[PDB]
């Protein structure tokens, strides 16, 4: 909100881990735009997906 | 359309960024916020 008071736009990084959108958890659901990156294999190859 | 007004209560955003987002719809909140047909409260 100090940021958003000052006239910023903010990008934050999160790390997911295990599991969820998040590593808390719940960082997600106090966020504006959630945008997921992904470097899944399958198979054998690596496709990079993103997804809002 | 129904006439039935209503009250929003929100725990994690503004009122304004409700107002904003809703812009886009052409639901046009502001209106009905200043109008008395529609009430917020931010927590």
């Amino acid at each position: 909100d100090w940021l958003k008071e000052r006239g910023l736009t903010t990008v934050i990084t999160a790390e997911r881990g295990d599991g969820a959108l998040t590593r808390q958890g719940l960082e997600e659901y106090v966020s504006d735009c959630v945008i997921l990156l992904d470097h899944r294999v399958e198979n054998q190859i690596s496709t990079r997906r993103l997804r809002i | 359309d129904h006439g039935e007004p209503g009250v929003f209560v929100t725990f994690e955003e503004r009122p304004e960024d409700i107002v904003n987002n809703v812009a886009s719809l052409g639901f046009e909140l502001d209106k009905l916020i200043e109008e008395e047909k529609i009430a917020i409260e931010h927590i």
